[PDB]
RNA sequence: GCUG
């Protein structure tokens, strides 16, 4: 294996004798298989703007998280109330008003 | 409405380029060479920005406030 | 992003196949409104149609499930989940054909999804008649 | 069990009880809109 | 995330979750990850001139 | 929509269901994929006999 | 004995769809039936063997009538 | 709905899946007319034993491969079934022993589950 | 409950034998069938989903001769590992000399 | 040729694996082993043609239609030719005899030969 | 009026 170049999120790196099957499943683990932190449960009060609640929980979701994952755990099915371990807890309150 | 966080298909967040696509066009910069400053070398994340329409301005004009 | 090639079988006679990351991100992704409007109104007699609040119950100090949703003014509130079988104009009506004596009749959200509240307008006409409109969101 | 609506062009709250002509004090709107649920709502942003 | 004007507020709690990419998109943590297989142009026969 | 045409020759039936259609090539020819929420409501009445008393308790 | 010695596609569908409903009524199964739920499955594996208690009386268009049973009866 | 020929209807075996739509495989859809481009289609569930056995010895798809009229068949291939059958088939196509295996084991799903 | 093993026939002929792999897609049937069609004993190996509805592969191994085909599948998914193993030392391994580099 | 279930030569087409006509191979199954072995085949081609062609790759491009040198060539010079000789017989009509074909007027000849 |  040999890194031609690595920088701040991009990394290009050359495998010589692996085969295209076992490629194949590294490049498909890293798109599906590999766990990160994202929204899942948006809690609304006083949502007044024109975006829609729905599409504002959407938009959310897409923001990437720093936290790293390897340290949190899998939420269990249910259990929405969560724990230090397997959840972290964001709070946006934005007012817009006259300069 | 308002320009999509990630791109549709690579899945490269775009939401933070649209200020400073519209700030290059502002000055002199042509849009192809606008996207290059921005970094969108691939087709599929240029056309994000390139055929953004932005309603959310117009929209917001008919909003309370 | 169109690649013009044959994939899978199940796109034989005009079916196309989606990306499922794509429609994650937002490929789409479309609104449903739908409208919901009921009127009050003031008969040649003295009388009048009426919102009546919502009908708690007496052992729990909350309203009962089909009214989960209404507003101390028995009408539906922006921003809450509808369900099915669910009230959202608290409407009563004169049963006339000595004191009043009124009929139920609440508009109800019949649909098989749910469904969220945007708004709701409340206008009234010179014949003192009181129109609701609500604006649904899916 | 006090109600307030906000009109569509002076967007001042308007308490109006029930059997009242739906008028805004500070303009002549006859259009007034219900203020937003102050309960808690869940969105799954899935 | 949203633009808004004098007099709208938004006002919200957001619970973040392990996940993987299948579930949802959400969960991808890479923006594109891809192979090529190594070029090797050879010219048959030497080319010289224009 | 006379009785001999509208109610006689063809009519209304119960027990019946109607959706988009959509391919799939992994189901035989001689099947078809009904969806959950059709299959719910579309119910079929099964006498209760020896051979079956054990399956239609479950 | 002049009728064809061949069982009709029709004479399959209504024998089947009678010891079915037989079969889902309590009636005696003469098969064995081995994991079988469902009544028209174990009347198809009656017909196989050739077990079935029913006999087809054809009626000639005159009035004239010839009972065939199912057994006798060749299953294409 | 329009219904020209008797094919227009027959008798399929359920199995329940979660996804809206109804699905049947593509060869069964010269019988139907249809083309997947929005098309709707009915159901209808037999509510007696005597009506199951008639759907199903009478109106089976197995029952009616050939047309009535003339005694063609209408149940067969359509396309990228004959496509991929023509260039499967064709003099320049050679498989080495992994190839030929993955393309074969694709049958090996349901009844043929067993098979050797 | 993620692999039920399936024989051929009634007669259990070990020989030929489907492995019904829960929770999997073609990332693991497909590296596994490389590791294991370059075993010389089996003579056909494949994959296939039943529905892509359901997260299941069936895998079928037809061996050569009297081997059971448990053999061979278990071969196969320690390969599969000892190949991870390596590239993961030797990835490391030029990860770190290239910052050593840089630096 | 198929023998004994053996492709000893030729192509699959329309005419051996569709809807069309017989000849097709499901009918001959149908007819010489039964509805049920028909349908399996049926099934069987339906899970095996799909993952030929998804891993080999078919598609369509502006250059499957794009017009080669050749016809481009060809065209120009049978399209002058034509539109010469169409004249010629507009002259005919015009001022002149032209062969009425057998039951027509001289109009609907001239319709024929430029046709 | 439009979809089928
Ligand atoms: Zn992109
Ligand atoms: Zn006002």
């Amino acid at each position: 294996v040999d890194v031609v170049h690595m920088d701040e999120n991009s990394l290009e790196f050359d495998m010589v004798g692996i085969d295209a099957a076992i490629a194949n499943a590294f490049r498909r683990i890293l798109l599906a298989e590999v766990p990160t932190m994202a929204v899942e449960k948006v809690l609304v009060y006083n949502n007044t703007s024109i975006v829609q609640d729905e599409i504002l929980a959407h938009r959310l979701g897409l923001i990437p998280i720093h936290a790293d994952p390897r340290l949190f755990e899998y939420r269990n099915q249910g259990d929405e109330e969560g724990t230090e371990i397997d959840t972290l807890q964001f709070r946006l309150q934005v007012r817009c008003t006259r300069n | 409405m308002i320009i999509p966080v990630r791109c549709f298909t690579c899945g490269k967040i775009v939401g933070n380029k649209w200020e400073a696509y519209l700030g290059l066009l502002q000055a002199e910069y042509t849009e192809g060479d606008a996207l290059d400053a921005l970094g969108l070398k691939r087709y599929c994340c240029r056309r994000m920005l390139l055929a953004h329409v932005d309603l959310i301005e117009k929209l917001l004009n008919y909003a309370p406030l | 992003t169109v690649a013009v090639m044959s994939y899978s079988g199940y796109d034989i006679e005009d079916a196309l196949v989606l990306n499922k990351a794509s429609l994650d991100r937002g490929f789409g992704r479309c609104l449903v409104y739908k409208n919901a409007k009921c009127t009050l109104k003031r008969y040649t007699n003295q009388t009048f149609d009426k919102v009546m609040g919502p009908m708690l119950d007496a052992a729990t100090r909350k309203p009962i499930w089909r009214h989960e949703i209404l507003d101390a003014d028995g009408i539906c509130s922006p921003g809450e989940k509808v369900e099915n079988k669910q009230v959202l104009v608290n409407k009563s009506m004169p049963t006339v054909t000595q004191q009043p004596q009124y009929k139920d009749v609440p508009i109800t959200y019949k649909g098989a999804t749910d469904s969220y509240i945007e708004k709701v307008m409340i206008s009234s006409n010179a014949e003192d008649a009181f129109l609701i409109k609500m604006l649904l969101r899916q | 069990q006090p109600m307030i609506y906000i009109c569509g062009e002076c967007h001042t709250e308007n308490e109006i009880k029930s059997r009242d002509p739906i008028r805004c004090r500070e303009c002549g709107y006859r259009i007034m809109y219900k203020k937003r649920t102050k309960r808690l709502v869940v969105f799954d942003a899935r | 995330i949203a633009q808004l004007r004098p007099g709208q507020e938004i006002d919200l709690l957001m619970h973040c979750v392990k996940g993987i990419g299948k579930d949802h998109a959400k969960f991808s943590p890479v923006a594109t990850a891809s192979y090529r297989l190594l070029p090797d142009i050879t010219l048959l026969e030497p080319v010289e001139g224009e | 929509q006379g009785r001999f045409r509208g109610n006689l020759s063809g009519k209304r039936v119960d027990f019946s269901g109607r959706t988009v259609i959509s391919p799939d090539p992994n189901l035989r020819i001689d099947e078809v994929a009904v969806p959950v929420h059709v299959a719910k409501i579309l119910t079929f009445p099964e006498k209760v006999n020896k051979a079956n008393i054990n399956f239609l308790r479950k | 004995r002049i009728t064809t010695p061949y069982m009709t596609k029709y004479e399959r569908a209504r024998v089947l769809g009678t010891r079915a409903l037989q079969i889902a009524m309590c009636a005696p199964v003469m098969v064995e039936l081995e994991g079988e739920t469902d009544p028209l499955l174990i009347a198809m594996k009656e017909l196989k063997a050739r077990k079935i208690p029913i006999i087809i009386r054809r009626y000639l268009p005159d009035g004239s009538y010839e009972d065939w049973g199912v057994d006798e009866l060749i299953i294409t | 709905q329009p219904s020209l020929h008797k094919l227009s209807i027959m008798a399929h075996l359920a199995r329940v899946k979660p996804h809206r739509t109804f699905r049947f495989n593509e060869c069964v859809c010269t019988p139907y007319n249809a083309d997947f481009d929005g098309d709707e289609m009915n159901l209808h569930l037999p509510q007696t034993e005597e009506a199951k056995a008639e759907a199903l010895v009478l109106m089976g798809t197995k029952a009616n491969l050939v047309t009535p009229r003339n005694g063609e068949p209408l149940i067969a291939a359509i396309q990228d079934f004959l496509t991929g059958a023509y260039l499967l088939t064709l003099k320049d196509t050679f498989f080495d022993r992994a190839k030929a295996c993955q393309i074969i084991a694709s049958i090996l799903v349901g009844k043929d589950e067993k098979i050797k | 409950k993620t692999a039920l093993e399936m024989v051929q026939a009634a007669g259990t002929d070990r020989h030929c034998v489907t492995f019904v792999l829960h929770e999997e897609d073609h990332t693991l049937g497909n590296s596994l069938r490389y590791m294991i069609m370059k075993n010389p004993e089996v003579e056909f190996c494949g994959y296939t989903t039943t529905h892509p509805s359901e997260s299941k592969i069936n895998l079928r191994i037809q061996t050569r001769g009297t081997l059971p085909a448990v053999e061979p599948f278990q071969r196969g998914l320690n390969e599969l590992m000892n190949v991870c193993q390596h590239v993961l030392d030797k990835f490391e391994a030029s990860i770190k000399d290239y910052k050593d580099q840089k630096a | 040729t198929i023998q004994n279930s053996e492709l000893m030569s030729g192509s699959m087409d329309k005419g051996t694996l569709g809807s069309g006509s017989k000849n097709n191979i499901f009918y001959i199954l149908l007819r010489d082993w039964g509805q049920n072995e028909a349908a399996d085949a049926m099934s069987r081609l339906a899970r095996l043609a799909p993952v030929y062609l998804s891993n080999r790759g078919f598609s369509i491009g502006i250059g499957d239609v794009t017009p080669g040198q050749g016809l481009l060539k060809a065209k120009y010079e049978l399209l002058n030719a034509g539109y010469k000789k169409c004249d010629e017989y507009i002259e005919a009509l015009n001022t002149g005899k032209l062969q009425q074909q057998p039951g027509c007027t001289a109009e609907e000849t001239l319709e024929a030969l430029i046709l």
